[PDB]
C-alpha cells in the first residue's frame, strides 16, 4: 500500500489546509488506513444540532478500490441502516479513482439533507418518508437528540 | 471488466514537455513533471500512464466523466 499511503497523506494534508465546512476527518491513531470522521447535521434537516461519527477504512489498493465508510452514530435515515452502511452509489458501483474523501463527505452531507427513498436501504423508514413526512421528521429529531447530541 | 493490454496500448501516449502547461493527475493527485508519460482517453481526459493503466486493467470507464473507453 505504498501508493495508497502517499495519496492518503496527500488527502489528509489537503483536508488540514482547507477544511470542509461541516465535516472533519483524520486517522484515529497511527494507522493511516483507518480514519474517524465527524459530520455536523445539516441546518435544513431534522439532524440539525447533531454530530455524527463515521469510520473510514482504506483498502491497500486505494484509490483503485473504494474506502469502506460507515456511520457509528445511530441515525434515522432511509439510506443508512443499523450497521452504519450507507447507500451511496459512489461508495459502490460508481466509485472512481478520481474521487476523494472530502467529496465523499460532501455527498454524505447532501444525502442527510435530501434522502433518496427510492433506493431504500431501510425500507420501513423509506416507507414512512414517503407516506408521512412529519412522522419521519419527528423520529429523526428524536434520534438526533438521543444519539447525536 | 477491464481492457486488454492491446486495447490500452492503442490509446495515445505523450511525454510531458519542458514547455507544457501544468496539470495534475486526478488519480494520484500529483502534478506532472518533465519526462512523465501521460495516457489520454478518447474523451480527452489524461492521466499518468501507470495510474490509468492500473484502473483500466479492471475497469472500462474514464475516472472523470465515466464514459466507456471502447466503442
Ligand atoms: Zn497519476
Ligand atoms: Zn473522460
Amino acid at each position: 500500500g505504498s501508493m495508497a499511503l502517499k495519496r492518503i497523506h496527500k488527502e489528509l494534508n489537503d483536508l488540514a489546509r482547507d477544511p470542509p465546512a461541516q465535516s472533519r476527518a483524520g486517522p484515529v491513531g497511527d494507522d493511516m488506513f483507518h480514519w474517524q470522521a465527524t459530520i455536523m447535521g445539516p441546518n435544513d434537516s431534522p439532524y440539525q444540532g447533531g454530530v455524527f461519527f463515521l469510520t473510514i477504512h482504506f483498502p491497500t489498493d486505494y484509490p483503485f478500490k473504494p474506502p469502506k465508510v460507515a456511520f457509528t452514530t445511530r441515525i434515522y435515515h432511509p439510506n443508512i441502516n443499523s450497521n452504519g452502511s450507507i447507500c451511496l452509489d459512489i461508495l459502490r458501483s460508481q466509485w472512481s479513482p478520481a474521487l476523494t474523501i472530502s467529496k465523499v463527505l460532501l455527498s454524505i452531507s447532501s444525502l442527510l439533507s435530501d434522502p433518496n427513498p427510492d433506493d431504500p436501504l431501510v425500507p420501513e423508514i423509506a416507507r414512512i418518508y414517503k407516506t408521512d413526512r412529519e412522522k419521519y421528521n419527528r423520529i429523526a429529531r428524536e434520534w438526533t437528540q438521543k444519539y447525536a447530541m | 471488466r477491464g481492457l486488454t493490454k492491446e486495447q490500452i496500448d492503442n490509446l495515445a501516449m505523450r511525454s510531458f514537455g519542458e514547455n507544457d502547461a501544468l496539470k495534475t493527475c486526478s488519480v494520484c493527485i500529483t502534478e506532472y513533471t518533465e519526462g512523465n508519460k501521460l495516457r489520454k482517453l478518447p474523451c480527452s481526459h489524461e492521466y499518468h500512464v501507470h495510474c490509468i493503466d492500473r484502473w483500466l486493467s479492471e475497469n472500462s470507464t474514464c475516472p472523470i466523466c465515466r464514459r466507456a473507453v471502447l466503442a
